[PDB]
Parts: C-alpha cells; sequence; structure tokens
C-alpha cells in the first residue's frame, strides 16, 4: 500500500516510499536551495553557503588546537575560511572537469551555471563565516553554550 | 608572438586559459608588482615612523600555538606576523575577485574561446592616462623594479627596506 | 663541526624539525643535540662518512652540496 | 573488448555456445569435424570475459580461447 | 497529504488525543515506591517538570526519578501512539484491509 | 521489430532495475509469450507475475536479459523471447535469435568469425611478433 | 655558520635544476 | 552614460526610473545577481538604511536638545551610543529595565514581517515596490507624480542621513560630544568630553599605536 | 630575513600548497577528453 514503483515504473533502480516520495519530503526537497524553482545558480549557491560556512566556525572554534586560547575563535573563523577556500577550489575543478562548454542556459548542470554556483557559494560562505565570527564575539551564550546561565 | 605561439602549442590547457606566459599573465603580474612596489613602501615608512606597535614583541607560543615558533628555535615577531595578516587581507580579496570576478573586471582564468590581448611588444604606444597601455608600462617597470631591487639588497649586503629608502633619498625615513 | 670534535659523545642530528603539531613537550623531547631546535639524530652514518673522507667544516658539505646540485643540473 | 578464439580442435559440441550468459558464440557451418559445425564469435564486444566458454570445452586444449583485453561498460559488466 | 507517491493518509490529531490520554489516564495509578512519590507516573512526571522548572537551566542529576519516569512514561505513550494510529487507519471507519 | 506499447509483468518495484547509464548510454528489453499467468524471478531480484500474452520487460544489461530468457526457457517452456537493445536516440536493435534461430544449432547463413587453422600449440611467440604487425595467429 | 647568501646560491641552483628537470620531463612526455 | 560619472558606462540595470537613480554603481552592484529581484531588494535596503539613519539622525540632534523626564536619573548623563551601553549594562538577568530588549522585540516583529514581504517582492508572487509599507495616513503620496517627488525627496534625504549618523557617531567616539556641542566646539580635540567604552573596544585599536591621538 | 624564517615558509607550502595543486591539476588532466 505505501511503497509501490518509482513513476509507475516497476522496473527502474528506485522504490517510491514514504521517505522517498511523501509530500513533506517532496515539498522539502523541492523547496531547497538547490532545488527551488527561478533562482539562479549564483543565487543557489549564495543560499547554500552562508548555510554552510555558519557551522563551520563553531567545531573549528571549540574544539580546534587553538580552543583554550583568547584567539580561539579568530583562529577558529580563519580555519573555516581555509576549509571554504579547499572546498571551492573543489568545486571550481569539479565543474571545469564536469561540464563541458556548451551552453543549456545556466541550468546548475552547465560550465556557465557552475561557475556562478560555485562563486556565489564562496562568497556566502565567507560571509557566513564572518556572521557567525561577529555572532560569537558578541554574545555571550554562544561562547559558553549556555553556561553563562549556570 | 612566436614564443606565445609557441607555449599556446606546448601548454594549450593553460594558454586557453589565459594562464602560464600570456598578455593576461603579464598585464596581472604588472598590477600585483606595482602593489608590492607601493607595500615596500608603505612598510618602510611604518617600520621608521614607528608605527607598526610591539614590532619586536615574540609572538607567544602558548598563544599562538605551534605556528608561532620559526624555524631554527626562533620566534617570529609582531612585525612579520602584522605584515603578514596584512597581506592575508589582500589575498582573501584576491581569492574572492578570482573566483566571483565583478561584472566589470579583468578575469584572471579567461573563458576557452577568449580572444588574447594583442602583444605589445617591445613598449606598448605611450597613451598617457589611465590607459591600458600606461597600466602594462608601469606594471613591467615595477616587476623590473622588483627584481632589481632584490638584487641590490643581496648584492649591497643592505635590506630591501633600506635599498628603497637610499634610493627614494631617505624620504621616507 | 662539534661533532668532528667528540665523534663518540655526539649525536649526529640529520635535520631539523618544524611540525606545526608538536607540542612542547615533544619540542623539547626531541632538542637532544644541543641545538637549541628540534632535530633529528642522523642513522645512515653519513656523518662517519664524510669526517673519514676529510670533511671537517660545513663549507665542506656546502661546497659538496653545490657542486652535486650542478651536477644534477 | 576481450579476444574469443575458435581453433580447428573445435568437435562442435556447441556446449560453449550454451554456456555463454551473453550471445557471443554461435555454430556455423564446417567440413573439419563429424558434427559439421564450428564455433564462432560475431558478437565479441559483448563477451565479458567469464571463460565459461572455456570450462564448458572438451578437448584436451580448449578450442575456445579468451584474451582479456581493452574494458568497456559492456565488459565490465556494469549496469550503471 | 500524501504518505507516499499517491497514498493518501489523513494525519488525524484526535488519534494522538485520544492515545495520549489512553497511556496517560492509567499512569495515575499511584504507588508508594521512592520513585513515583506517591503518585501516579503522569503525576510524578508533572510534578518532575515543575521541579526542575524551579531550577531551569541546571538539568536534572543523574540517578534523578525524572530520567527513569520521562523514559516510561514516553515508552508507554509511543507504543499508545502507535496502536491508537494502527487501530484508527487499519481498524477505522475508512480502512480497506481487512486487518 | 519492437512494439512499445506490449504490457510489463505487473512487477511490484525494486532497486535492482535499471539507473541513469540505462537512459544515457545503453537499455536492454526482453519480449515474450506466455501463456498463463505464472511467478517468475526478476534477473534484478524480487517475484514478477508475467501475464497471459506479450510481456516486455526492460533491464539495464543483455547479461540480464539472457539470464531471464534462460530462465524462461528451462523453467518455464517459453523459447519465443526476442532481446533488444535501445539508446537514447531510439536505435531499437535486434539481438538474441539474431537470425530468427538460437545460436546453439546451426543455421545457414552465419560466417565464421574468430576462427584460427591450427591448435593452441602452434601459436607464435611473443618474441617473434615483436616490433611487428604480425599476430600470435 | 651557512649564511643566507650561501643558501640562495643553492636555491638558484635547484630553481635552474628545476627548469631542466621540466625540460627533460616534457622531453620524455613525447 | 552615467550622468553621475559622465565618464564611466551606465550599469545595465540602471534604467533610471527608479527615484534617486542618477546613474551611479561605478562597481555594478545593481548586476551582481542575474536574479530579476536583486535589484528591488538592493532598493529597499536603501530605503531601509535611509529610513533608521534618519530616525537615528533626528534622535541624536535631539537627545542633545532634550531628554525625557526620568532618563538622566537613570542612565546619568551618558549620551549617544554610551547611553544604548549603559541602557543594556542595566538590562541583564538580575536587572530592572528592559528598555533596548523591548525596542527590539518589537522592531524585530516588524522585521520579520518585512522580511516576508521583501522575500515575496523578490520573488515576484507580489506586487508591492521596495519600502512600501502601505503607511500613509495623511495621504501625502497618493497622487502619483507626488509619490514620485516625495519618493526621491525621501532617498536623498535618507542618503544625505545616513552619511551624517556616521559622522555624528565616529565625532562622539572620538570627542565624547553629541551633535550639537561638536557643532559649537570647533578646535574640537582641546575641549574633548570624556566618553565610556564603546562595546566594540577592538576597533579602537590602531587609534593610538598606528594613529595619530590628538585628544 | 633570515634562514632560520624558511622552514616556517616552506613546510606550509610544500606540505599543503604543492599537493593541492598537483592533486588538483593532475586530477584535470587525468579526467579530460
Ligand atoms: C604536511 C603538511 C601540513 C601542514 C603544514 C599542516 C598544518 C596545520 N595542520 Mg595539519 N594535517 C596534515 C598536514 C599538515 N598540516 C595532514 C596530512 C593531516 C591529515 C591527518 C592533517 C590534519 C590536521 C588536522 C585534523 C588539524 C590540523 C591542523 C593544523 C594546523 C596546526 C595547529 C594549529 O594551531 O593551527 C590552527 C590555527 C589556525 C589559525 C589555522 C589556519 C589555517 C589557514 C587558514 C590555512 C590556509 C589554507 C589555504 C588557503 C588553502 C589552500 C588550498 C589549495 C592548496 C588548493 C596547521 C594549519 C589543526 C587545525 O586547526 O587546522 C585547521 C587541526 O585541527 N592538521
Ligand atoms: C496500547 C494501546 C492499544 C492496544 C494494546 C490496542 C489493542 C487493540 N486495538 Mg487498538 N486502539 C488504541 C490503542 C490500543 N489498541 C487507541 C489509542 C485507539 C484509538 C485511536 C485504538 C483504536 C482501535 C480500534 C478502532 C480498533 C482497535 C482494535 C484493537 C485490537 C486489534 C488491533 C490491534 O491493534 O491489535 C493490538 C495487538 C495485540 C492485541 C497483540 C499484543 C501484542 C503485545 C504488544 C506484545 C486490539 C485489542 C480493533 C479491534 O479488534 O477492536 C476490539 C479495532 O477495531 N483499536
Ligand atoms: C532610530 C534611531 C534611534 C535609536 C536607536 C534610539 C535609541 C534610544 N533613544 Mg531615541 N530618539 C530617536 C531615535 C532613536 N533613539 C528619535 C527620532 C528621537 C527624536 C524624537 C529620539 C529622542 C530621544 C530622547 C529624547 C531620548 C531618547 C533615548 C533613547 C534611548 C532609550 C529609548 C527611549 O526612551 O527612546 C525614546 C525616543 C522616542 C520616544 C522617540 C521615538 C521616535 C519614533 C520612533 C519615530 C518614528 C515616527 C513615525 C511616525 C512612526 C535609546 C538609546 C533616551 C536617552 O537616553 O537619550 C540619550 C531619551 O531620553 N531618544
Ligand atoms: C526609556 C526611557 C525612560 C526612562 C528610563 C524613564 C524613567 C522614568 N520616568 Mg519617564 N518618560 C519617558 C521615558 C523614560 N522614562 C518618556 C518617553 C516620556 C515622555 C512621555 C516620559 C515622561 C515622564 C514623565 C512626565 C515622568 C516620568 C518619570 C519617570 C521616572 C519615574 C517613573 C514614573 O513616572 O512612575 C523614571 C526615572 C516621572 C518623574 O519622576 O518625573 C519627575 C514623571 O513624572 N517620565
Ligand atoms: C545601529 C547600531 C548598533 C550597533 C553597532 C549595535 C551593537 C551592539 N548591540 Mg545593538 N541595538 C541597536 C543598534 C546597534 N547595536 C538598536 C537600534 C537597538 C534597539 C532595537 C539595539 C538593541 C540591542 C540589544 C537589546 C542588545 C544589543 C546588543 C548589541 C551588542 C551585540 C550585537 C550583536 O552581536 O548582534 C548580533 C545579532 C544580531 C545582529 C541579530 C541576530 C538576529 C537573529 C540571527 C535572527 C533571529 C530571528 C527571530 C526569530 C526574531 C523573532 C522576533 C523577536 C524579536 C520576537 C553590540 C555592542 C546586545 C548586548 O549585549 O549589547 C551589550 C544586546 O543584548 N543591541
Ligand atoms: C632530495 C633531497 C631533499 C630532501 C629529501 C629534502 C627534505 C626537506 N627539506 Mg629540503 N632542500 C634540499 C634537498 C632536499 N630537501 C636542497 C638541495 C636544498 C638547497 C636548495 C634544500 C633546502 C631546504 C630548505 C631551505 C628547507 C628545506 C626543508 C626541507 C624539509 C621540508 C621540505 C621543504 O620545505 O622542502 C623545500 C625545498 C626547497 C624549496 C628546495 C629543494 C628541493 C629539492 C631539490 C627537490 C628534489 C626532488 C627530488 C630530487 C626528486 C623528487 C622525487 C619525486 C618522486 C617526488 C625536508 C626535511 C625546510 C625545512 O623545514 O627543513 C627543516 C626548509 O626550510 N630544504
Ligand atoms: C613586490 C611585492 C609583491 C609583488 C610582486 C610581484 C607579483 C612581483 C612580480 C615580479 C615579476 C613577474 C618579475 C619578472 C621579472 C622578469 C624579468 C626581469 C625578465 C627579464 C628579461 C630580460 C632581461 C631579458 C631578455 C632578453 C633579452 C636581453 C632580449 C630578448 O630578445 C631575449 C631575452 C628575453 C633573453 C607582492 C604583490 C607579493 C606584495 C609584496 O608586499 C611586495
Ligand atoms: C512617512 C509618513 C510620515 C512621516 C514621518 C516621519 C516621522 C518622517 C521623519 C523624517 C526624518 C526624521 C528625517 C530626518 C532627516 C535627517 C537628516 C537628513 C539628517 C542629516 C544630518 C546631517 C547631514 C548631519 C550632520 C552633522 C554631522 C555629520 C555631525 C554633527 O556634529 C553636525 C551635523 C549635524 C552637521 C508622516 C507623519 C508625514 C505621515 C505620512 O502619511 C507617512
Ligand atoms: C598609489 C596606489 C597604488 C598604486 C600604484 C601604482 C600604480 C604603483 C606603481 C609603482 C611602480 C610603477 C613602480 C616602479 C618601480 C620601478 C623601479 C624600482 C625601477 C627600477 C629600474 C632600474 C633599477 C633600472 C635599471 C636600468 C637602468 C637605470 C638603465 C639600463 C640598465 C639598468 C641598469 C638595468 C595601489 C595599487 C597600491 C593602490 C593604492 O591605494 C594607491
Ligand atoms: C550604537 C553602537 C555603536 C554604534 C553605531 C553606529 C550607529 C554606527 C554608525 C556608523 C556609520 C553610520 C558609519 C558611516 C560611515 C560612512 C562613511 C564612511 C561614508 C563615506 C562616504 C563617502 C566616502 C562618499 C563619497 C561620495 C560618493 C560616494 C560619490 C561622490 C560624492 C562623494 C562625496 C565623493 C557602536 C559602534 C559605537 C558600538 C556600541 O556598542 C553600540
Ligand atoms: C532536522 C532537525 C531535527 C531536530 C530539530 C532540528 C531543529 C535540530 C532540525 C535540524 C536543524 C538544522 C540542521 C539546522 C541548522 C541550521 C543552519 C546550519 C543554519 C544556518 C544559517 C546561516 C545564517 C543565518 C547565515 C548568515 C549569513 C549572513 C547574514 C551573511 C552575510 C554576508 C554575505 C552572505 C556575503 C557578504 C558578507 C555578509 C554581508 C556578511
Ligand atoms: C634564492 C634567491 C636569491 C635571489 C634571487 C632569487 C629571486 C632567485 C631568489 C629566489 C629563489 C627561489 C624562489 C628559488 C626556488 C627554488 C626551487 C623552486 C627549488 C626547487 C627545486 C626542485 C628540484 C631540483 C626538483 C627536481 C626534480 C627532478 C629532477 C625530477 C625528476 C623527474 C621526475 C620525477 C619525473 C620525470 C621527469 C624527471 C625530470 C626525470
Amino acid at each position: 500500500q505505501f511503497v509501490k514503483p518509482y513513476n509507475d515504473d516497476p522496473f527502474v533502480g528506485n522504490l517510491a516510499t514514504p521517505v522517498s516520495t511523501s509530500s513533506f519530503t517532496r515539498s522539502f526537497l523541492s523547496n531547497l536551495p538547490a532545488y527551488r524553482s527561478g533562482l539562479s545558480p549564483l543565487l543557489r549557491g549564495l543560499e547554500i553557503g552562508m548555510t554552510h560556512g555558519y557551522f563551520l566556525v563553531g567545531p573549528f572554534y571549540k574544539l580546534g588546537p587553538l580552543r583554550n586560547s583568547d584567539v580561539a575563535l579568530i583562529s577558529g573563523l580563519f580555519s573555516s575560511i581555509g576549509l571554504i577556500i579547499i572546498l571551492a577550489a573543489c568545486l571550481a575543478i569539479y565543474g571545469v572537469v564536469s561540464f563541458n562548454e556548451d551552453d543549456n542556459t545556466d541550468s546548475l548542470q552547465t560550465s556557465r551555471g557552475w561557475k556562478q554556483f560555485t562563486s556565489g557559494w564562496l562568497v556566502g560562505s565567507i560571509g557566513g563565516a564572518s556572521f557567525a565570527y561577529i555572532l560569537i564575539s558578541n554574545i555571550v551564550f554562544l561562547q559558553t553554550s549556555g553556561l553563562n546561565l549556570i | 608572438t612566436n614564443a606565445i605561439e609557441e607555449f599556446a602549442e606546448s601548454a594549450p590547457e593553460l594558454a586557453s586559459r589565459g594562464l602560464g606566459v600570456t598578455t593576461n599573465a603579464e598585464r596581472w603580474n604588472g598590477r600585483h608588482a606595482m602593489f608590492g612596489i607601493f607595500a615596500i613602501v608603505m612598510t618602510a615608512y611604518f617600520k621608521g615612523h614607528g608605527l607598526i606597535p610591539d614590532a619586536e614583541k615574540i609572538l607567544d607560543v602558548n598563544q599562538w600555538g605551534p605556528l608561532a615558533s620559526a624555524g631554527q628555535g626562533q620566534g617570529i615577531t609582531n612585525e612579520r606576523a602584522i605584515i603578514l595578516i596584512a597581506h592575508v587581507h589582500v589575498l582573501v580579496v584576491s581569492v574572492l575577485a578570482a573566483f566571483a570576478p565583478f561584472q566589470f573586471q579583468d578575469t584572471l582564468v579567461k573563458e576557452k574561446g577568449y580572444t588574447p590581448e594583442a602583444p605589445a611588444g617591445i613598449i606598448p604606444p605611450f597613451k598617457t592616462g589611465l590607459t591600458p597601455e600606461a597600466e602594462l608600462i608601469n606594471g613591467r617597470l615595477a616587476m623590473l623594479g622588483v627584481i632589481s631591487i632584490i638584487m641590490a639588497s643581496i648584492f649591497t649586503g643592505n635590506s630591501v627596506i633600506d635599498v628603497v629608502n637610499l634610493g627614494l633619498g631617505k624620504i621616507l625615513f | 663541526e662539534q661533532w668532528v670534535l667528540n665523534p663518540l659523545k655526539v649525536k649526529p642530528v640529520a635535520h631539523a624539525i618544524w611540525d606545526p603539531h608538536f607540542g612542547q613537550p615533544a619540542v623539547k623531547a626531541f632538542t637532544k643535540g644541543g641545538v637549541f631546535y628540534p632535530v633529528n639524530i642522523a642513522t645512515s652514518g653519513v656523518y662517519h662518512w664524510w669526517y673519514t673522507i676529510g670533511m671537517r667544516t660545513n663549507n665542506d658539505l656546502y661546497a659538496g652540496s653545490l657542486f652535486l646540485l650542478f651536477l644534477s643540473g | 573488448s576481450h579476444a574469443v578464439k575458435v581453433y580447428d580442435t573445435c568437435i562442435g559440441c556447441t556446449q560453449c555456445v550454451r554456456a555463454c550468459p551473453c550471445d557471443v558464440l554461435e555454430m556455423v557451418s564446417w567440413d573439419g569435424c563429424k558434427a559439421g559445425q564450428i564455433a564462432s564469435a560475431p558478437r565479441t564486444e559483448d563477451c565479458i570475459g567469464c571463460k565459461r566458454c572455456e570450462t564448458a570445452c572438451p578437448t584436451d586444449f580448449l578450442s575456445v580461447r579468451v584474451y582479456l583485453g581493452g574494458e568497456t561498460t559492456r565488459s565490465m559488466g556494469l549496469a550503471y | 497529504f500524501e504518505i507516499s507517491d499517491g497514498v493518501e493518509f489523513d494525519l488525524n490529531p484526535l488519534v494522538l488525543a485520544i492515545s495520549f490520554l489512553g497511556w496517560s489516564l492509567p499512569g495515575l495509578l499511584p504507588s508508594n515506591i521512592p520513585l513515583y512519590g506517591g503518585k501516579g507516573l503522569t503525576t510524578a512526571l508533572f510534578a518532575e517538570i515543575g521541579e526542575h522548572l524551579q531550577t531551569f537551566p541546571a538539568p536534572p542529576p543523574i540517578g534523578d526519578p525524572f530520567w527513569v519516569i520521562l523514559f516510561i512514561w514516553h515508552s508507554g505513550l509511543f507504543a499508545t501512539m502507535i496502536f491508537g494510529t494502527i487501530g484508527y487507519n487499519g481498524y477505522g471507519p475508512k480502512s480497506t484491509t481487512k486487518y | 521489430t519492437l512494439n512499445l506499447q506490449i504490457p510489463s509483468p505487473t512487477f511490484e518495484g525494486s532497486t535492482g532495475g535499471w539507473l541513469r547509464a540505462a537512459e544515457v548510454e545503453e537499455k536492454y528489453a526482453i519480449t515474450w509469450t506466455s501463456g498463463k499467468e505464472q511467478v517468475f524471478e526478476m534477473p534484478t531480484g524480487g517475484a514478477a507475475i508475467m501475464r497471459k500474452g506479450e510481456n516486455l520487460l526492460y533491464l539495464a544489461r543483455k547479461e540480464q536479459c539472457l539470464a531471464l530468457g534462460t530462465q524462461l526457457k528451462t523453467g518455464f517452456k517459453i523459447t519465443d523471447y526476442k532481446i533488444y537493445r535501445i539508446f537514447p536516440s531510439g536505435e531499437v536493435q535486434y539481438l538474441h535469435p539474431k537470425d530468427g534461430v538460437f545460436p546453439e544449432k546451426v543455421n545457414a547463413g552465419r560466417i565464421g568469425v574468430g576462427n584460427v587453422s591450427h591448435s593452441i600449440g602452434k601459436n607464435l611467440n611473443p618474441s617473434q611478433i615483436k616490433f611487428t604487425n604480425k599476430s600470435f595467429n | 655558520m651557512i649564511s643566507d647568501t650561501q643558501i640562495f646560491v643553492a636555491l638558484i641552483l635547484a630553481l635552474v635544476s628545476l627548469v631542466l628537470a621540466i625540460r627533460l620531463g616534457t622531453a620524455l612526455y613525447q | 552614460k552615467s550622468a553621475a560619472i559622465p565618464f564611466l558606462e551606465k550599469p545595465p540595470m540602471l534604467d533610471g526610473s527608479v527615484p534617486g537613480d542618477v546613474g551611479f554603481d561605478p562597481l555594478w552592484v545593481s548586476s551582481m545577481l542575474p536574479d530579476k529581484g536583486w535589484y528591488l531588494f538592493l532598493q529597499e535596503a536603501e530605503i531601509k538604511h535611509g529610513r533608521v539613519a534618519m530616525l537615528a539622525a533626528a534622535g541624536a540632534i535631539v537627545q542633545d536638545i532634550f531628554t525625557f523626564p526620568g532618563v538622566t536619573d537613570t542612565i546619568g548623563n551618558v549620551k549617544m551610543t554610551s547611553a544604548h551601553d549603559k541602557f543594556l549594562s542595566m538590562e541583564g538577568a538580575g536587572g530592572k529595565v528592559a528598555t533596548m530588549h523591548q525596542l527590539l522585540l518589537w522592531l524585530g516583529l516588524l522585521e520579520v514581517v518585512s522580511a516576508f514581504a521583501t522575500i515575496q517582492m523578490f520573488g515576484g508572487t507580489s506586487s508591492r515596490m521596495p519600502g512600501e509599507f502601505g503607511f500613509d495616513p495623511l495621504g501625502f503620496g497618493k497622487s502619483e507624480a507626488a509619490m514620485k517627488t516625495y519618493r526621491l525627496k525621501e532617498v536623498k534625504n535618507g542618503r544625505l542621513a545616513m552619511i551624517g549618523i556616521g559622522g555624528m557617531v565616529h565625532h562622539y567616539l572620538l570627542t565624547g560630544k553629541g551633535p550639537l556641542q561638536f557643532l559649537g566646539g570647533i578646535p574640537n580635540y582641546k575641549s574633548c568630553i570624556e566618553h565610556p567604552a564603546s562595546g566594540l573596544p577592538y576597533l579602537m585599536k590602531a587609534v593610538g599605536p598606528v594613529l595619530p591621538k590628538i585628544c | 630575513m633570515t634562514a632560520a624564517y624558511l622552514p616556517s615558509i616552506l613546510v606550509p607550502l610544500i606540505g599543503l600548497i604543492f599537493p593541492g595543486f598537483v592533486m588538483g591539476f593532475a586530477f584535470i588532466y587525468i579526467e579530460q577528453e
């Protein structure tokens, strides 16, 4: 009843399941930036990088080598920036290798589309890391994970 | 022209994207060398006037990690660290410009079908102004000046900052 | 140069260590050569080899390295 | 693709053809064996290299030999 | 709401309410054991929630009856929720399959 | 020729079916007539019900198609199974029962490919075919 | 005891050898 | 083309229909995102910054003029950003006042609703124009021509206030003086008044070591 | 600028930059038509 063939195609290597083809799943996936409609590859990259560079600062800030120092947050931001640069390089090389120069009109599966996506991802990631750095440096609750209220 | 075409044949990957020995690479390196001569003059001024705080203080290894320790049991000075971070700022600007260039700006990596700029040759036309001829002339001059400054510093034994000061006539400090 | 004086007492150091992962305990533990920086102690015998050959100063070793670079070229 | 070859030793037993999971071997006419048939390998581009043909061969040294050569999607049996 | 590609699901919250009450009303059954105090499971959970809200930032210490009461109450609640959704969707008023 | 309107054996779905490589490179098909509604085993995994009449099935590999054909021929007694290969351009080609008769029995018209005129012992040595274009045959 | 000028001469010879190694690598790759 | 800068190409996005559009965008910021709603988002950002800046400038000046009854008794004689800092110093968990937190709460409700509005405008679903909140009780801009003239006036005064409030804040940080005082004293660095710390202390790091500290 | 700075200047280069650039260029070369 709940599990069925994918797209009514019994011989495709997939099954239609609640996790895979439910209404909530479809809405969530179709509203994520990687799939939302109307966004340019640049805007997709911007949103995704913003979201990712934010979470990156914390692990580095609170568990890095200079975590028990007075420069822990700056060190964390710096290490996030380095990782963001490495991942932007990965994105760029993947784009140049995978996508040939034929023009499919910026569909995120084109050379131009992926270039825009990686540029937006770099900008948004650096911006999000900086925003997280500002918020952590200025709010005590984030520097102590709530152990200021104790 | 012959060297440019031969390089285009030898290394199609770099030349097609504008990297390697190309007019675009010449222009970019001239830009960076001019900015670098300016940076050397500015650091000469700051060091001479003592504007760099705690210049001779050795960074603490306990605070700044093992990275604050230099090669031979030495410590990096606050002045070196400050200048390095000043360079880090422009390096991040560089990465952002390369990956996400301004719409109007020149791009570091050129497209596959881009048309290479005409090789100027011995000297571009002396088009005085904020022109692409003046830019190339001054970039070539700045690169040659960087090489000459380093060579003078090594030969005469003076520092690079000392040589820049001597050449400018000790106006900086 | 300080090994050619008391070769039976001084440990020969191969090269300096620069690892940004070392703690202060490790830097101290690897400063055994009386050189004031962490080092590796050579196990190849190049010290004894060169001393027997006739190398006495660091300039001799440097000139040898220059010549071998020229020969590689 | 793998290079599959047949030799004069064929006796026309056809077991090589029947053992092939793909359709690479087929029986053709011949006069060198009592059965009057010899194995042939027209669709060698579909060969995967399992050597089931080699296993199902009754002649002292095999009449059918598979020499594994360049690999392709079909040779590697990649459904993806 | 589609639970799958084309399968619809009611997702009635009254099922949740009924299952919650079905597990919680029996939970009122008091016990004089130290864990419950004198009270039942649901009442003990409410009391612990209030007591540890009074001391908000500090968590209930390991060994506090709060953790055991929480675990038991939620185990029973989730069991009753599963059974209630099964009853409402398979044995309910509009089910098709004879279960 | 292949008719793309033949129904399919009412399979319930699986994760062993074809993938993007089928849409990009090659997708094989098998068609066969069944006298009744039996239960057979998919080459990808699971059970399926074949229909009374013609049945068309899509797979990713010729070996899967031929394994299904062998199952039909041995387990059941269906031997009218035809195998095709489809490219993204719509270039459906015909492969099994290539000449209309199975390869296990000789048929007039075939040409011997890859046949050699000696025993394996008569092969040349790599030293003899080195720096030359000769073949070890 | 080894001066920076000496280390720099060594680096220059190393760079010349690197250039020649790139040349040989090209000629071998052909 | 750019009228503003007669020697530079107008950016493609600057058609000139937008009020206050004199072709000034040397960095082609309007063209940074290919999405249609990017320029509208930029216009709304300009309007919002101009409005906040206009209110901030008026507040600095009026705070110099007079202060509400009792605020002196509560926060002392602190002025400008130091007043914000003082209120926040008293707004702790064991604190009595919640001035800045109340302001943030209400303005944040307004701002989340405005965030939804600007999202809808950016996506093109809504016909709202940048900076249009439907606030026009006196109906000054009901006429479209009047609306256009008033939009240009609002953007111009908003830009001027954006510059002016930054000037005021930096003058206060340097000299411990509000706008009207700083205007009065010209050799201000002679009559500089004490000022509490900014609350962002690191930003004045280079003022003394690298920069001159005429005081 | 002394030779004692050369380890701190070079080890990060030789160990993070040279490998990164080599890996990127080799990736582009190996996956290229
Ligand atoms: C041999 C070369 C090499 C070098 C020079 C370093 C250097 C470093 N490693 Mg180590 N590392 C190496 C190999 C190396 N690693 C390998 C092979 C591994 C795999 C096992 C690791 C795994 C590893 C881990 C898991 C960690 C380190 C960390 C560190 C840092 C030392 C501790 C500290 O306080 O810094 C930290 C203080 C900082 C301020 C970090 C700033 C780093 C900047 C941003 C680097 C610039 C990156 C650059 C822009 C990227 C260019 C990409 C291009 C090549 C394509 C330092 C950056 C620690 C760290 O914090 O790293 C971030 C750490 O947690 N390394
Ligand atoms: C314009 C100049 C200005 C500057 C430079 C500062 C600077 C500062 N303020 Mg702020 N502040 C300003 C204006 C300014 N303020 C104004 C006009 C107000 C009145 C509204 C306030 C009210 C205010 C308060 C109440 C507090 C500060 C604090 C601070 C400090 C930390 C800020 C920070 O890290 O933010 C980083 C965080 C943000 C920029 C905002 C985060 C937004 C999140 C991510 C979104 C959450 C959405 C949420 C669902 C909203 C629902 C609605 C809700 C309101 C009900 C810092 C000194 C804090 C402090 O401790 O100062 C000593 C503090 O508690 N400020
Ligand atoms: C092949 C011999 C060899 C080896 C194994 C090493 C090893 C080392 N050197 Mg190097 N070095 C060499 C020759 C060699 N060196 C020579 C000839 C010179 C004089 C120009 C130097 C000058 C030098 C300096 C100044 C420093 C090092 C440092 C180091 C250490 C880190 C790597 C580095 O920064 O390299 C950097 C090396 C260079 C910039 C130039 C030399 C590069 C050589 C010639 C490459 C030869 C490649 C080889 C022949 C073939 C590669 C095989 C392939 C399969 C990969 C490490 C212990 C650093 C350190 O931290 O030491 C503790 C350091 O500060 N070396
Ligand atoms: C300074 C600085 C910085 C910097 C920088 C940068 C980017 C510096 C870049 C410097 C560069 C690229 C220098 C290149 C020099 C080339 C020379 C001298 C070629 C000479 C050729 C000759 C003589 C010839 C010739 C020939 C002759 C005779 C005739 C011909 O027919 C044949 C032939 C070709 C053989 C940065 C940005 C890092 C910041 C830092 O704070 C400071
Ligand atoms: C929208 C709307 C309405 C409304 C409304 C409202 C409430 C409108 C409010 C408008 C306001 C408050 C506008 C304020 C503009 C302030 C400026 C331009 C300040 C410039 C300062 C400068 C240049 C400066 C400076 C300075 C510096 C740098 C340093 C100082 O030492 C010196 C100095 C002072 C010279 C109404 C009610 C009509 C109803 C309508 O239906 C809807
Ligand atoms: C201001 C500014 C900036 C800028 C900038 C710019 C545009 C900076 C430009 C800098 C330039 C063009 C520097 C040139 C230096 C040339 C030298 C030292 C030549 C030596 C020649 C020799 C020794 C020749 C010798 C020769 C002679 C005499 C005769 C023949 C033989 C030989 C002996 C070899 C930025 C970008 C940083 C931004 C900033 O916000 C604003
Ligand atoms: C409350 C608070 C604080 C705060 C605060 C606040 C409210 C700080 C506000 C700061 C502001 C508004 C700064 C503005 C700077 C504007 C500049 C530099 C404009 C340059 C314009 C130029 C160059 C124009 C050029 C112009 C252009 C473009 C084109 C041609 C014409 C020309 C004239 C050339 C703190 C920080 C103290 C912290 C504290 O804990 C809490
Ligand atoms: C799945 C599930 C189960 C249980 C409940 C739970 C909530 C945990 C849930 C999981 C939730 C998760 C995983 C939440 C994670 C949230 C994350 C990673 C949010 C990230 C938010 C990022 C933000 C704001 C970034 C802000 C960035 C800004 C302004 C950047 C601005 C800038 C940019 C972009 C470029 C130029 C510079 C400038 C202007 C600074
Ligand atoms: C020091 C100094 C003084 C003043 C002026 C100056 C600007 C020059 C300044 C700066 C100098 C600088 C930056 C020098 C840089 C030194 C460098 C890059 C040294 C590196 C040398 C590397 C070497 C040998 C590598 C040798 C590798 C070899 C054989 C590899 C062999 C091969 C392999 C592995 C594959 C097949 C091909 C081949 C060639 C057989």
